[PDB]
């Protein structure tokens, strides 16, 4: 990996526009929670759970829902997995999410500056606790960089899906209403199939899925607020 | 087939029988400030003109110090002349720890003139583009200095790339300097050699030019920022 | 270029090379039936020389409960495998207990992926349907490519003439299955892949699992699956 | 000035899509229903239905309409492909390749249609050379039948001109149709 | 055209890879430092366009210890990598020498990581303490060159500070003289307004001798002088 | 409008295997009968079966018809390999490369029939030419020659170009035949 | 000697500057405002409203008024950006490909419009060489065609002069906006 002769970076350009093409995922704080949702897409009559192909775990309370290079997470997270519980053996606490994502954006980043050694073609976001009773998601990229955010979203056309949260983005929200606001992000997917949007509400440190039960009863109120 | 295949590589030879991607760091010396130094019979004076980038910045260092009788003045990059100061610093140090006596000069330069060597004939590693100039005093005060090849010439008197043409000729034809015994004709000699050959219409020496001495009982004495403005940066 | 490098498009080059060349690879038919998991293959013929009785390349044995179909490479093929049953012996010489296939493929798909990752090395051109029966979740059947990125199935149908073997499953197969009907189902779609209507049976072999409270994995021989060929004459589960 | 040029852009836009989803596949269908891709061999490139020759003539006005119509839509189309590049930079400029491509394209296309205006010219001036000499020798045969040849050859290029025109005009919406991303956004 | 190896040389005498990385630091966001007779004071940028961030967890002025501040350009993501070993090496002469480590011999070792010969680092730095000998102000490079700046500028904007601060840098000013001039340079190039959220100044003191982080309010009554 | 869009792509790729199945095998054995391989050498390129030329006329007014079939059959299957080619990708385009080639192939023979027409008014523009320079200076004797050998050149440059065709028709079919699945699915 | 010569290159940059914020955008709207983008097809590059015809020559006359402002704003702009050009250094110069890439197209523009003064010369030989032959030979018809069909291709060859003036405009004008930081301050 080296320069360009005007200053960027060819093999890190690239490895960016590598995460267009995955599975879009978006995420968004509340006050006490932080529920999270993706998009993905199964062949009908086969492959029966996706073997949880988004919203890894990390610890107790760290989700973590990736979007990209399918393939390319399990490295990504398994060296997580295992600095995060590192963490806890020698602090004896915890890995706050500060720390998961600082390490997260250290281990991409180990392997921009290396030679001989691809990028990860991988774009995340993990959404967690700090030491305090906090919640902050994060967002790193495959060339190093990470922020928190209130809301945020990576994958297919990850532009016009932030653009809209942009802007009915409220402060502070209901564990429903924090979810129908993720669940009016099926502007990647058209004809917003329950069999593919997957959302899991990380609350009170103990992180758990939602039923497609209740899904159904959120995403079809969507198409009677079009009109 | 010529002029484009052997030019990027250290381990290639051209046809003529010249290493070119070392000969570059010869000329990457040349783009440097310039530098001159004198040999008298018992001091070695060592002037060396700094570069003020802009006019809010301050005018980056050129002369160092090794030792007490030892002090190199750089030309060319800053990169890799930082470099070679470290690997003499440690190594005359360690020299005063393993035994009592102090560095043997040339056994000093022997060392660092190895260095470029190391990194010539491995293809990972570049040449230390920098041209050295080791000015010192053990018993004959001698100046030695260096180029990207490992070499060692015991000058008397030298220039650095920025009007080195218009500084050899100076010394050139004064070569008074071993009678000039009085410390004060030499810097006065030293430092007319970047009066006759600075820039055209530049300022002489607005105390941005830094001197440095050595000798018998002199240890690597920076000339201080008062003594040479009085008469010194005075006489012309 | 080289593996490490990448593509404007943002996909890569010698992994695709090595998706596409498992494509011109015999066929292997991957099926969960409600008494085991079996599997299929293809017998490549270089010619009438081999011994055709006693061995079959394509499909292996991993441990006495996780067995695989292999196919691509048949030469990089060995390697996985040989890499394989030290992950599936490790894992009892660690935990004292059998090892669970979702944690044996995210034990094998990291060897992949740790090949077109770094080390400047070519990948691995193979891709195989490997499946088992654990406690923790009954029978299963993955399915791993030259990426690394597996994901579990109910029936697969990679080598040559994927699409097409693939599709004759997405009708024909039903949730219960039993085991002489699962054979019966994973017969005609291996047969009608190579655009044939009867296989030769001296070609095409296959395996199944079905555990007896002791995983019994019992292999096929030349003539057992000659009961199972007559079968496919009076019964024919047709193209479709 | 700088309203009425910002509208200029914008009108190129408005202007590029109407073409692309209306008038560019009404002329596919337009072209083909004049020269259908079912038609059995040597039914369309035969001579059995033909002082100059009034009927050539007749054949060749609809022509020159056709050739009208597509040099105007192809021209804008052109421009609008190059008022969406990017500012040129060294590396990720991979857009900009696909959109010279297209460009290049659209002139080829532009060049085919343009040489017809040429060609009709070179038709009348050297049919009526040929024709001097058979009133100056009208025994040497030879010269009438290459008047009858040559009102062949005039045909035969009219009608492959047509079928070269709508092959053209069904690549050129499936070639932009593909790289339709990299066509809107610069990079 | 010589750009295949790392360690090339050029014909001219000069470096190849050295001089991409060159372009690269002029696309970062700006900062400008300026070292007084009683202090040094940074100023900084704070590109957060999109609402939806945090906007405390994307800084451009970290701190190398408590007595060195500093700023950053270029590539953000390897910015923090140096800035991570200068928070290593200038704790770790704290445990074996008992004083605080000098700017002079910090910026030498901050420049030496530079001189991986990987790829070079591509980010310039704004370095700034009151060590000893009062306070210095430092200015590196991704060539190594270390040259000790009284009042200098990075960024994208870098251009229009320097000749700004050439025809306003005096001698003389204190603290609060400086601040105001340490705005007056960032209200000229910037495509916003300096309100109390773009701008995040802080400095070290030369009687306390360590720094404070200048907060939300007391910035507000510092950018309302209308210089 | 887009129905019938749709419609006209269900007619060409039609078509285009039509007439690799039926048109092209027909045509091979067609030409064949003309000029057999199997011929003696100068048995073919001979000129012993040898105002204008009525026996000459006679089969150039066939080559026409022959050239037309080739220009009409190529066309269409010329047309259909530009639909079947993918979106421009870097890498891994190995595949583009036998359309282009395909491409090329088809349109070197396609250019090839496409200038015998004009090539035939040369033939009238220059023996007419010539005809008339018998006309006015008859005694030299070259001049009743140069009508001999042109109608031999002639001769032999139609029946050159019916192997031609012969040859194109074969190869074209030969390497669609071998190339069978890369050409759809590339 | 030397103050005129620096007053030369003072003289150069107002010039340069002026003509892109102001001389050339008025043009823009000018030569558009005379062939809409949004016209439907073939209404203007048509032969609707078409001794020697004075009635073309005064449409070929407004042409050279036209090419004469062209050749000339873009002159001084050309050499501008050469007066810009860098010392000539080895590495880190994609950016004078950019400069040379402008002056390319600059100079491709300006040869082309300088063409059409070689392009009208051989209008008016043409057509004043066919008319011979018609007087000496009156009953071949297809020389009188011929001078007919000439005048239908005159009057479009004008037209589409006419919009390849108001597409290179805008070509030039996208390019040099973009890349306004570059040809200005190449560093």
């Amino acid at each position: 990996t080296v320069f360009s002769p005007d200053g960027h970076l060819l093999q890190v350009e690239h490895a960016l526009e590598a995460v267009k093409k995955g599975g879009c995922a978006v995420a968004i704080k509340s006050s006490n929670f932080a529920v999270l949702a993706v998009e993905k897409k199964n062949i009908p009559k086969l492959q029966n759970p996706k073997t949880t192909e988004k919203l890894i775990k990390l610890d107790e309370h760290n989700c973590l829902a990736f979007a990209g290079l399918n393939a390319d997470a399990r490295v990504l997270v398994n060296k997580t997995r295992l600095e995060c519980q590192r963490y806890y053996l020698n602090m004896d606490e915890p890995a706050p999410v500060d720390y998961i994502a600082k390490y997260v954006a250290k281990v991409q980043q180990k392997f921009t500056h290396r030679g001989g050694v691809r990028p990860f073609g991988i774009a995340t976001l993990i959404a967690g606790f700090k030491n305090n009773k906090e919640i902050c998601i994060y967002q790193t990229e495959p060339s190093g960089i990470y922020a928190a955010w209130k809301a945020q979203a990576i994958g297919k056309n990850a532009k016009i899906v932030q653009e809209f949260l942009e802007k009915n983005y409220q402060e502070n929200m209901e564990q429903k209403d924090c979810i129908f606001l993720a669940l009016k992000a099926i502007f990647e997917v058209v004809e917003l199939s329950s069999k593919n949007v997957e959302v899991a509400l990380l609350t009170e440190k103990d992180l758990t899925f939602i039923e497609e039960q209740e899904i159904n009863s959120m995403v079809e109120l969507i198409d009677q607020e079009r009109t | 087939m010529y002029r484009n295949l052997y030019d990027t590589d250290n381990i290639i030879y051209s046809p003529e029988g010249r290493l070119y991607q070392v000969e570059y760091a010869s000329e990457a010396i040349k783009q440097g400030t310039c530098a001159v130094a004198i040999k008298s019979k018992d001091y070695v004076v060592v002037s060396g003109l700094k570069k003020c980038i802009s006019k809010l910045s301050f005018p980056q260092e050129k002369i160092f110090k090794i030792d007490d009788y030892i002090g190199i003045s750089m030309s060319g990059i800053t990169s890799d002349a930082k470099v070679l100061t470290k690997f003499m610093q440690n190594e005359c140090l360690s020299h005063k720890f393993l035994y009592n006596e102090n560095i043997n000069i040339e056994s000093l330069v022997r060392s660092v003139a190895d260095k470029y060597q190391k990194n010539t004939q491995k293809s990972s590693k570049r040449a230390f583009g920098v041209g050295l100039m080791i000015a010192a005093y053990h018993n004959e005060p001698c100046i030695f200095e260096t180029r990207p090849n490992g070499s060692y010439f015991e000058y008397d008197a030298l220039s650095f790339g920025a009007r080195s043409h218009a500084s050899k000729t100076y010394l050139e034809k004064n070569l008074h300097l071993f009678e000039e015994c009085s410390l004060e004709e030499l810097i006065l000699h030293c430092l007319k050699a970047l009066k006759c050959s600075l820039s055209s219409e530049s300022e002489l020496t607005i105390s941005n030019t830094a001197l440095a001495v050595v000798g018998k009982n002199h240890p690597w004495q920076e000339i201080s920022s008062l003594q040479l403005e009085e008469y010194l940066s005075k006489v012309k | 270029s080289r593996t490490t490098t990448f593509s404007p498009e943002g996909r890569l080059y010698q992994v695709e090379y090595a998706l596409e060349a498992i494509n011109n690879a015999s066929i292997t038919i991957g099926l969960i039936t409600k008494d085991g998991v079996i599997l299929g293959a293809d017998k490549v013929f270089i010619s009438k020389l081999i011994d055709k009785a006693n061995n079959y390349e394509k499909i292996y044995k991993i441990d006495k409960h996780i067995f695989c179909g292999v196919a691509g490479l048949n030469a990089d093929a060995n390697i996985l495998i040989n890499q394989s049953r030290l992950y599936a012996q490790r894992y009892l010489y660690n935990y004292n207990e059998v090892q669970p296939v979702s944690q044996l493929v995210v034990q094998i798909c990291d060897i992949k992926q740790s090949y077109t990752q770094y080390g400047g090395l070519r990948p691995y051109g193979v891709s195989f349907l490997i499946g088992g029966y654990d406690t923790k979740d009954g029978y299963q059947l993955y399915h791993t490519d030259p990426s690394g990125n597996y994901s579990g199935w109910f029936a697969t149908a990679i080598g040559t003439n994927n699409l097409t073997a693939s599709s004759v499953l997405k009708q024909e197969w039903k949730n219960d299955m039993t085991l002489e009907e699962g054979l019966l189902l994973a017969l005609k779609t291996l047969a009608k892949s190579t655009d044939t209507e009867i296989p030769k049976s001296e070609k095409i072999e296959l395996a199944y699992l079905t555990n007896k409270d002791g995983e019994v994995y019992q292999k096929y021989l030349t003539e057992k699956e000659i009961e199972e060929l007559i079968k496919l004459y009076t019964q024919k589960y047709i193209k479709e | 000035i700088k309203e009425e040029y910002n509208k200029f852009k914008y009108d190129i836009t408005k202007q590029a899509i109407e073409s692309l989803r209306e008038r560019i596949p009404k002329r596919i269908i337009f072209f083909n229903n004049l020269v259908n891709v079912n038609s059995e061999p040597g039914s369309i490139l035969n001579v059995n239905d033909l002082p100059s020759h009034k009927q050539i003539y007749l054949e060749l006005e609809k022509i020159k309409t056709y050739a009208s119509e597509l040099i105007e839509i192809i021209g804008n189309i052109k421009l609008w492909i190059q008022l969406n590049v990017p500012r040129i930079e060294d590396g990720n400029n991979f857009g900009v390749g696909i959109q010279e491509e297209a460009i290049q394209e659209l002139a080829r296309v532009e060049e085919s249609a343009f040489n017809l205006y040429d060609a009709i010219v070179k038709y009348y001036m050297e049919r009526a050379k040929i024709s001097t000499k058979v009133l100056k020798y009208p025994n040497v045969s030879d010269y009438q039948e290459a008047v009858r040849e040559l009102d062949e050859k005039e045909w035969i290029h009219i009608k492959i001109t047509i079928v070269d025109m709508r092959n053209n005009y069904i690549m050129l919406y499936d070639l932009l149709y593909k790289n339709w991303e990299k066509v809107v956004k610069p990079k | 055209e010589y750009d295949r190896g790392v360690n090339t040389f050029s014909p001219e005498g000069r470096l190849f890879q050295v001089e991409y990385a060159l372009g690269a630091i002029k696309l970062g966001s700006t900062a400008v430092g300026i070292c007084v007779n009683d202090g040094v004071i940074l100023a900084s940028e704070r590109r957060i366009s999109s609402t939806l961030i945090e906007k405390d967890s994307v800084e451009k002025l970290l701190s190398i210890d408590d007595h060195i501040g500093c700023a950053m350009s270029g590539l953000m993501a390897d910015a923090r990598t140096l800035i991570d070993y200068a928070r290593v090496e200038c704790n770790h002469y704290k445990f074996i020498y008992n004083e605080n480590i000098n700017i002079k011999s910090c910026v030498e070792l901050i420049s030496e990581l530079a001189l991986d010969f990987s790829r070079p680092f591509g980010v310039a730095l704004l370095i700034g303490g009151v060590d000893k000998n009062g306070p210095c102000l430092w200015y590196t490079e991704p060539s190594g060159t270390n040259t000790r700046f009284s009042a200098a500028s990075i960024g994208s904007a870098q251009e229009g500070a320097e000749l700004l601060l050439q025809e306003n840098y005096k001698k003389d000013m204190t603290f609060e003289q400086a601040e105001i001039l340490a705005l007056t340079v960032l209200r000229q190039v910037m495509e916003d307004k300096l309100s109390t959220s773009n701008v995040e100044i802080c400095a070290i003191k030369k009687s306390d001798q360590t720094f404070y982080k200048y907060n939300t309010d007391d910035i507000s009554r510092i950018i309302d002088v209308l210089p």
